[PDB]
DNA sequence: CGGGGGACAGCGCGTACGTGCGTTTAAGCGGTGCTAGAGCTGTCTACGACCAATTGAGCGGCCTCGGCACCGGGATTCTC
DNA sequence: GAGAATCCCGGTGCCGAGGCCGCTCAATTGGTCGTAGACAGCTCTAGCACCGCTTAAACGCACGTACGCGCTGTCCCCCGC
């Protein structure tokens, strides 16, 4: 079974194994490295998108928008705070 | 035809309106022109950045991808 | 069902 | 074209497929996507050149999250890295 | 005599801008380290000259974060400084 | 909030300074008046601390002055 | 009790920062909102040291560790 | 010839170009990139080094010490930008004093 | 290795009476290491916007203007473009 | 520990800011119409990478001399 | 006016800086091979300028009050020894 599906991640370690190469960010890259990435990206976007959906339930909308996008972000200080130079366009305050 | 819009542009209300999202409450008079001018030199700093992106790809046009170069090292240290 | 490890302050946005 | 919108919606079905998205929100998470990707690798580049090593390994990824990530936020990623290439590797 | 309070600050403020030394007690700083450090690992054989880096960077960024306040409390129009000035200070750089 | 027209006739301005000849993306242009938006709104924020720790109700330029320097110099 | 250190860093050699940042004139609280304003900056970049101390695998901090672990902080310190 | 003579510049341009390799920047480097480096470098360091040999000789020393350096970058607004978030050992500080505290 | 003996001719040529503390040039070692990494970082990032697999003195010169304020960096620019000019021809 | 100065609070006064109202003005949207440059594709040649040999410079260690710092004394300058 | 603090001058010590020498490694030189970049051409589209029309927003003025500023008096604390 592919990687990811070995791994059971939903990211395309393909990609992202070719773009360690591709960024230069190292001639060599071990195996683990990018499944380890897609890993931690999987679980980084799913915590930002839990909230998300919160903020959009919660404005009873079904679309999730940079409005709830970024009401979730500032509402986390560890989200906001790691995010804290990131802008949101058409993100209110 | 005399003024020029590039003070004129940005006015009282819209700064009012700005101030408010800012949750401020009252404004002196002359925080206006304080504001402009450091809008331009805010504006000045990244715009000068994308014209030499702009440069290095030997362009015409300025894309919004030069904008977001210069916008996110520039944002990130002001 | 991806579940979130962190445990967080519940919000409301709406 | 070389992007995540169809992982995007993956984890929202897999995390609110009660939830629509907007094309704005999905170019943003892929933004966010993005810039997560650059830092992290930018740092373990740095970090193996530092210790002199012309290869990353899950140990440089290992790392550099925990130096780039909030303290939870870490040691919760950390473990899903540790896990998931558990499961890549037992297989 | 006394001299009136404000011209040893003033002439004290002056020798401490034109000398170059480090003002915070040695061993102190070196024991203050290594313990909040030891809450990370169990033992760390600190390099000395690490521990002189962070004796320059402290104060460097403690006298930096001082002249902000400073100005704070100028505007203010106070003359003693404040917690209060600090937390503005912290909050304005973004610190807090 | 800020006004298409008028801000992006005063980006081209500023841009003819540096070039003497440009095309803009629309793109680039609403990119510009969020970076803007969100910048001015951030300091008027902290100028109000500022004028509250002062303990007025009206800001000053006095207060703009003091945050950018402290803050962004 | 070099927690008590904190505090043995001693209100007159704050005194002697403060006129090196040029302050005419100061309260007594100052002392130990400084003592917790400087435990949090020390104890980030610690942190960061030791971060990398352990990913190289040796006991000892290097000078060097501690200028990597500024400069991601976003500071740089010269003469290392 | 060495490469630094024939362009007749002092830093090593053999040197900057196995540290540019090294850096793996690029996958390729074009020859002229690393004189033009070494080339701006030796410029920046005389150009502060000018700064700091006024500071010493005010100073009345011969020798260039650390405080001089300090002095010189923090009079210079366009060395001061590029350094603002930079710190010297042993540097000090620029003496200024708030007119309003003068009694 | 260091800079020290650069820095050395450098100094004689523009203050041949002076000397320097080797503090000092230790300071002056990393400031020239900090910027010639701020300047790889650069035009690392313009050769991969274009796309470019390599170096030129055509990115550098670019680079240079973004790193440097505007009189500084004419001066910087235009030795550069003299050096390099000098090196082709010589 | 003592003394003095700054901080704080309260009161009065005037001006500036806010609000309302009416009229003017330009933005916002749509359509007109075209050209420039944007982007893509194909081809060819130059430039760098790689390999090998040779030579000179740089690095490391040692020695000698001079510069800087510290200490003591006297005169000048500031402060009460 | 007087006393305390600051500066200048001279001597001595101590070490660091500067220079010299020899060796090793890097830099230079030359040749080969290929691919990346440059150059040219073609086609598409998005960007630019102006008009038409509506309507809302902005501007200007007047009226009112509230807030800011300054003054005064008391009390505590911090500074200096």
């Amino acid at each position: 079974k592919t990687r990811s599906s070995r791994a059971g991640l939903q990211f395309p370690v393909g990609r992202v194994h070719r773009l360690l190469r591709k960024g230069n960010y190292a001639e060599r890259v071990g195996a683990g490295a990018p499944v380890y990435l897609a890993a931690v990206l999987e679980y980084l976007t799913a915590e930002i998108l839990e909230l998300a959906g919160n903020a959009a339930r919660d404005n009873k909308k079904t679309r999730i928008i940079p409005r709830h996008l970024q009401l979730a972000v500032r509402n986390d200080e560890e989200l906001n705070k790691l995010l804290g130079r990131v802008t949101i366009a058409q993100g209110g305050v | 035809k005399v003024l020029r819009d590039n003070i004129q542009g940005i006015t009282k209300p819209a700064i009012r309106r700005l101030a408010r999202r800012g949750g401020v409450k009252r404004i002196s008079g002359l925080i206006y022109e304080e504001t402009r001018g450091v809008l331009k030199v805010f504006l000045e700093n990244v715009i000068r950045d994308a014209v030499t992106y702009t440069e290095h790809a030997k362009r015409k046009t300025v894309t919004a991808m030069d904008v977001v170069y210069a916008l996110k090292r520039q944002g990130r240290t002001l | 069902t991806r579940f979130s490890n962190r445990q967080n302050k519940t919000v409301n946005y709406n | 074209k070389e992007s995540y919108a169809i992982y995007v919606y993956k984890v929202l079905k897999q995390v609110h497929p009660d939830t629509g998205i907007s094309s704005k929100a999905m170019s943003i998470m892929n933004s966010f996507v993005n810039d997560v990707f650059e830092r992290i690798a930018g740092e373990a580049s740095r970090l193996a050149h530092y210790n002199k090593r012309s290869t990353i390994t899950s140990r440089e990824i290992q790392t550099a999250v925990r130096l780039l990530l909030p303290g939870e936020l870490a040691k919760h990623a950390v473990s899903e890295g540790t896990k998931a290439v558990t499961k890549y590797t037992s297989a | 005599h006394r001299y009136r309070p404000g011209t040893v600050a003033l002439r004290e403020i002056r020798r401490y801008q034109k000398s170059t030394e480090l003002l915070i007690r040695k061993l102190p700083f070196q024991r203050l380290v290594r313990e909040i450090a030891q809450d990370f690992k169990t033992d760390l054989r600190f390099q000395s000259s690490a521990v002189m880096a962070l004796q320059e960077a402290s104060e460097a960024y403690l006298v930096a974060l001082f002249e902000d306040t400073n100005l704070c409390a100028i505007h203010a129009k106070r003359v003693t400084i404040m917690p209060k000035d600090i937390q503005l200070a912290r909050r304005i750089r973004g610190e807090r």
